[PDB]
């Protein structure tokens, strides 16, 4: 029962900005809503850049992720910043 | 245990493996507030069980600095941190029942709703202080008193559930 009480939007890219972007595009909010929704032991990232390498869905489809970055800085601005 | 030592000798500990002579602080290779708690903390936290030198000593100092300078990266990671918690306290060691109550009263006060938020999971965790109720005895009732004044109206209750001779007068 742990949930976020404000939001906010991002304003520039950044690593964290990054991450919250690929949860939020499988359907999760960041990596505490993942890990509440599926059982998780850890989260794959890839060992270069700290970057979700693939996620599990609701559906329990799989969304994949590249090595490098993938939010374009226009998307930035789409991606929500939860508090606490 | 193993986990913790895995995780001490690799690169990506984000301690500096030195010592000071000026004293006994902990030197930081990355700063705390860039590491991802979600990773770091619960893997500090499954040094609770490590009684052995040196492994012990940044264990604890590496949960204190963690805890002190967490703010709002700590309550998102509560969960992952019951099991190496219970895990901890079932190995029934004073010694690591004596740092691991420490750690939790420092983890009732290190940031806002973190106490409430404990109180789903007294059930996992305060059993084994059931055997060692009255020093230990006067550290548990302590530490049962930080996690009722810091756990909201629900918390005495869920405590004497678990506790059955838990008294209070905060
Ligand atoms: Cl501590």
């Amino acid at each position: 029962d742990v949930k976020p009480k404000s939001v906010s939007h991002a304003k520039k890219w950044s690593e964290e900005i990054e991450n919250l972007y690929r949860f939020q595009q499988a359907g999760y909010r960041d990596e505490t809503e993942y890990r509440q929704v599926k059982q998780v032991s850890m989260v794959d990232r890839w060992p270069e850049t700290g970057y979700v390498k693939k996620l599990q869905r609701r559906d329990n489809t799989f969304y994949y992720y590249n090595k490098q970055r993938e939010c374009d800085d226009k998307e930035v601005h789409k991606v929500k910043i939860y508090a606490y | 245990s193993t986990a913790f030592r895995k995780f001490y000798e690799r690169g990506d500990f984000p301690i500096a493996l030195e010592h000071d002579s000026k004293g006994n602080k902990i030197a930081w290779k990355v700063e705390i507030e860039k590491l991802d708690y979600h990773h770091y903390l619960p893997l500090f936290f499954d040094g609770l069980c490590e009684m052995t030198f040196p492994y012990e000593f940044f264990a604890r100092q590496g949960i204190h600095d963690m805890l002190e300078h967490g703010g709002n990266k700590i309550l998102p990671v509560l969960p992952q941190l019951i099991i190496p918690i219970k895990n901890a306290l079932n190995l029934r060691n004073r010694q690591v029942i004596c740092v691991t109550l420490k750690v939790l009263q420092h983890l009732v006060v290190s940031a806002e709703m973190v106490g409430k938020a404990l109180v789903p999971y007294y059930r996992q965790i305060l059993p084994v202080l059931n055997i060692f109720k009255n020093n230990i005895g006067d550290l548990i009732q302590e530490t049962l008193e930080a996690f009722e004044r810091y756990g909201g109206e629900n918390a005495f209750i869920n405590i004497k559930y678990v506790v059955p001779t838990y008294e209070s007068c905060l």
